[PDB]
RNA sequence: AGAGUAGAUAUUGUAAGCUAUGUUUGCCACCUCGAUGUCGACUCAACAUUUCCUCUUGGUUGUAAAAGCUAAGAAGGGUUUGACUGUUCGUCAAUUAAAAUGUUACGUGAGUUGGGUUAAAUACGAUGUGAAUCAGUAUGGUUCCUAUCUGCUGAAGGAAAUAUUAUCAAAUUAAAUCUCAUUAUUAGUACGCAAGGACCAUAAUGAAUCAACCCAUGGUGUAUCUAUUGAUAAUAAUAUAAUAUAUUUAUUAAUAUAUUAUCUAUAUUAGUUUAUAUUUUAAUUAUUAUCAUAGUAGAUAAGCUAAGUUGAUAAUAAAUAAAUAUUGAAUACAUAUUAAAUAUGAAGUUGUUUUAAUAAGAUAAUUAAUCUGAUAAUUUUAUACUAAAAUUAAUAAUUAUAGGUUUUAUAUAUUAUUUAUAA
RNA sequence: AUAAUUGAGGUCCCGCAUGAAUGACGUAAUGAUACAACAACUGUCUCCCCUUUAAGCUAAGUGAAAUUGAAAUCGUAGUGA
RNA sequence: UGCUGACAUGAGUAACGAAAAAAAGGUAUAAACCUUUUCACCUAAAACAUAAGGUUUAACUAUAAAAGUACGGCCCCUAAUUAAAUUAAAUAUAAAUAUAUUUAAGAUGGGAUAAUCUAUAUUAAUAUUUAUCUUAAAAUAUAUAAUUAUAUUAUAUAUUAUAUAUUUAUAUAAUAUAAACUAAUAAAGAUCAGGAAAAUUAAUGUAUACCGUAAUGUAGACCGACUCAGGUAUGUAAGUAGAGAAUAUGAAGGUGAAUUAGAUAAUUAAAGGGAAGGAACUCGGCAAAGAUAGCUCAUAAGUUAGUCAAUAAAGAGUAAUAAGAACAAAGUUGUACAACUGUUUACU
RNA sequence: AGGUAAAUAAUCUAAAGGGAAACAGCCCAGAUUAAGAUAUAAAGUUCCUAAUAAAUAAUAAGUGAAAUAAAUAUUAAAAU
RNA sequence: UCAUCUGAUUAAUUGUGGUUAGUAGUGAAAGACAAAUCUGGUUUGCAGAUAGCUGGUUUUCUAUGAAAUAUAUGUAAGUA
RNA sequence: AGUAUGAAAAUGAUUAUUUUAUAAGCAAUCAUGAAUAUAUUAUAUUAUAUUAAUGAUGUACCUUUUGUAUAAUGGGUCAGC
């Protein structure tokens, strides 16, 4: 149930580390993408064609945004007594700048 | 029970919805991305419901008929953005894959996401109409755009079409009109030239479009293979 | 000594005598006295042999036969299910070839149980002035731990290879395995006054155990099909209504589809809900879905299972234990040798058999327009992850992994009052 | 009563060491109390099998604990606080 | 088992605390955030109102708007009760202080008027519980100087027509639903005998204080060392079912969560099913199994006479004939002991 | 009885070294620091493991070879 | 926690507030409770209680070097 | 819980040297090859240093004890106290 001696160093590294198993192995399996030059898994789609093909399709198949006609036509004085502005909240705010916390996906190297 | 298909650690009743919902997500958006394993039992429920729309299409049978439209119905869940989703299965997608004898979706493999490790796929409707009648681009056919991303980087570099690529371009023709294919594939290029920022000299774009076609469409040692002494 | 008809040594064996043993009741306090494994059960057994049965064999006026009695070798195999009891034990029932005796922290809980003995409540008999007490009896009553090391069970990777690889593999080693019963014949024979009643040996059953398998059988089957109850939410079809196109037509009727909708409002003496009139366009059949433990029920493909199926107890042979002999001196004789020669003889032994581990050896290729592997993809015969194995065809050629499809088949449950074509 | 009963009920009374408000004896009713008997039913068992879900296992993220003289930490016999 | 600090080991291990997810887009950034759509779970609630509590946790700093009538506080008055208070010498006492009396405090309670809106001020005088039965009456059939018949039975409202006043005013008769439930009413059963305490007109006023107000409240916003399956007061609480707030569903509403994705070995938990047996288990039928209306009948022995026994057991009709929601419903008898209903070791 | 009660001697206790396989107490022997030639002690000298060769008996059982198990039986052997 | 079992108009259940506790209240009586637990709470103080008991007690070198007996001891784990 | 500074240790990763995949225990010492490192008198056949070829011998410390490797006791480890 419990070790009966402080683990050596030699002995919890040996676990760890000498089997195969437990080490990380080469990704030996990339190829080129075909649309792009760069490099992806072998059988499997290159993420930045995907991505890309994506994004074509949000911008030609897009729902078109509601604007009410009566705040679209409506004077800037009269917005700014209607709809004043705010103190937003810290967590508010924590939730606004999303670069902070949000990961945007990165290019792969060009293969040769 | 066991073996018949994916548990995706879920209780029967939610796991069969699940899957419900899938079917309906791939009907409405011509492509979905979501889990591998998922994507896999998506696909065939999905590919499976085609069959049977198929089947009510074709048979003389009346009967026959109304059970398969009574299983379809069965199988979907029509409310409110799927209201009109069986009408949609009977008119606009099954008549698709009258001639194709099976394998209406193709799961497609994606780097697995970040935070979990899950591996990714795209579960999507194969030969999708890439233009409707209104001059506009549809979503969908992900396969195909990709293809042609491929040709016109080809064409960049100015070296010749992968096997690969060739087999995956005639696969596609298998089961369409040369003129229409050959129109669909300008249409992408319009689209995906503008978006790489490559310039698009029209006469010249249907040439080479026209010389894949053609080179598609028209078909043309270690060890001796001896008898025994 | 004494039994044992007649005889101490067939079998019996006092008192004393000499040992062994290291199981028990002690004795000692030498271990820790932060060793419950708290004494019994269950799970699991391992080991001894001081043999219960089973195999071999000596004696047995107390071996006719059969039962036995007794002793030798022998541990290969096997050695039980209940009633009561906390029980070990025992009695008892029914069995079995037999129901051995132990050791293993009175084998076994960081594996279980917790009935007993066991703290706090408690009462009973007895004791004490009393608090309380008791080898008493009794009801009740809390146990933990994710494994670090060793060990064991499997499984990989690395690796040094008498130096490659693919593959085929032997000696061996590590294990396993090893039976037993009953009836039948031999035979109512031997044997006996009958009454009984065989050895040797062999076959057939079975038993126990192990192993494999899913064709059938049974099981399960949150695959699936059918049946059914209660609410609910759909889709469709139609009726209706309205908006938007189209359009017969002349904005508007109409025609067509598309969408959208099925409300709502007011009575009926406080409120609520329902009911009906009122208001309004405010619809009546197909088919679904979810929930109700898979809602419940009848079936039920595969798979896996055991109630089922199949197989097997691994010969022959080698030397042997005990035991039974031949010739034969030393030692005229005699003596199976603790002389030389010469023989038999065991469920034991060595082998055999089977499983796994290894890799001597073998055939084959050798820098690759196609070398051997590995990563990657699709999976399963295989599986915790791995490992193993199938496939990665698309080429003039020749191979289908999976899904899908398709065909046949199965399931479900209706069905010839049918299915489809005439003309 | 069971095939067979150290339990149970009835009964007997050399009452080790019962006995009358520390109340005696006997009923009905009640009891999550205790013991025993019957029926019914069962995966408790003969004998386990199958299936569902949550883990367990693998990948990604975050990330404990008791313990620990130092450890290059096998078997057996003997040995020795 | 020294103390403080730092850092190790176990270990990248166990665990991530009841759970339903999908997609598409925000956003060529999202398992985890927002939006839309589908699916699901809660629904006498995971809903809507609230009380208490609290790092304001909120739909936030440009912030939780009150003269009063279904607003509370404040305020007036008290209960339990409290009080360096109170009363030559209130009484008693090592001191502290204590007691008795007064007096001031003390809400969990009492407290004026009001939509045809309402006016509190100053001054002068002078209700423990519990029931709503019966009977009788009014009414529709019978039948039409009947018997039956079954329902009606105190209240609240609009309408119509009057009638009285002159289109208000009020009376008067006239028609007008089932089920709940509610408030004012009345009359009424028992023993367990059911709080306290705060004028009247009339005259004259009354330019309306302060304070709570978010959200959270069966919980991630209080108590539990944690965003902790514990604890936490109140009224509501679609419909359809039913005796019912039981049980099913769930319109609307509100959720889907600080772990996911695969996988589903052995193994454990939580379930479902099981051939032939049928308690052989075992300390012991522990656990599991077992329900032939739930309604209406019918219901023994015994006995303290109490359908106690008894919801008896069995049996019956309504339903059902192969079966085909949930939920209540789980046999009988002997013995010991205790009469009973209760109480007790909050954590053996 | 590794018992217990003293007596006596020694060691241990508080003593490192050599021997007795290992070894608190037995057999030797007492470390001041070295060193390592010369005597040795106890104990040993086929190997492991420093170091040997002989005589003479007797044993045949591996008795035995650093932890001697008995009454008794048998077969021998001497002697009287 | 779940499954189950039990009371469920009463010796019922609970909200707001008050009273009684550290020689000490409350207790349908169990040493039960009095703020995660009492044969008597907690804090502070006495106070460095007291410990014939247990543990700990730190550099070096040098020289000598014990005893575990007798006696007495409310003494035999101590002390003379 | 001052401000600097901080090659203090424990501890993490990495590399370099060197050893290690037929060898079994306080992990050291001694013996002894070997490899490497540095060296301004290595003249060298040198020196030193680092280092689990290799062989021998070697039962942690402490407390407490008639007596401990002890499976009696305390300590995870370092720094401060």
């Amino acid at each position: 149930a419990v070790p009966k001696k402080k683990v050596s160093h030699q002995k919890k590294r040996q676990k760890l580390y000498g089997p195969g198993k437990k080490q990380l192995k080469m990704i030996h399996h990339l190829n080129k993408c075909p649309s792009c030059g760069h490099y992806k898994r072998a059988n499997t789609l290159c993420m930045y064609c995907v991505g890309q093909i994506s994004h074509i399709w949000k911008t030609h198949t897009a729902k078109e945004e509601i604007k009410p006609r009566q705040e679209e036509e409506l004077s800037e004085l009269d917005q700014r007594v209607l709809y004043p502005g705010r103190r937003d909240t810290k967590y508010t705010k924590d939730l606004k700048d999303k670069d902070n916390y949000l990961e945007r996906r990165v290019r792969t190297l060009k293969k040769d | 029970t066991v073996g018949i298909a994916r548990k995706l650690s879920r209780d029967k009743a939610h796991r069969d919805a699940l899957l419900k919902n899938l079917a309906c997500q791939l009907f409405q958006h011509e492509s979905i991305v979501s889990t591998h394993a998922k994507c896999k039992e998506a696909s065939r429920v999905a590919e499976r419901i085609i069959t049977w729309t198929k089947r009510a299409i074709t048979t003389s049978n009346s009967v026959a008929q109304a059970e398969l439209k009574s299983q379809i119905q069965s199988q979907l869940f029509l409310a409110g953005d799927n209201r009109k989703l069986m009408k949609r299965l009977f008119s606009e997608i099954a008549p698709r894959y009258l001639e194709r004898p099976g394998g209406y979706t193709r799961v497609l493999r994606l780097e697995p996401r970040a935070n979990d490790s899950a591996p990714q796929s795209v579960l999507e409707l194969v030969d999708s109409p890439v233009m409707s009648e209104s001059h506009t681009v549809n979503r969908g056919n992900l396969k195909m755009w990709l293809l042609v991303k491929s040709v016109i980087n080809d064409d960049a570099n100015q070296l010749p079409h992968n096997p690969l690529t060739l087999q995956n371009l005639h696969k596609v023709a298998k089961f369409k009109a040369e003129a229409q294919l050959h129109g669909e594939i300008m249409l992408i290029k319009q689209v995906l030239l503008k978006e790489m920022s490559l310039p698009y000299d029209e006469a010249l774009e249907n040439e080479r479009t026209q010389a894949l076609l053609k080179e598609v469409y028209s078909s043309s040692s270690s060890y001796v293979m001896v008898p025994r002494p």
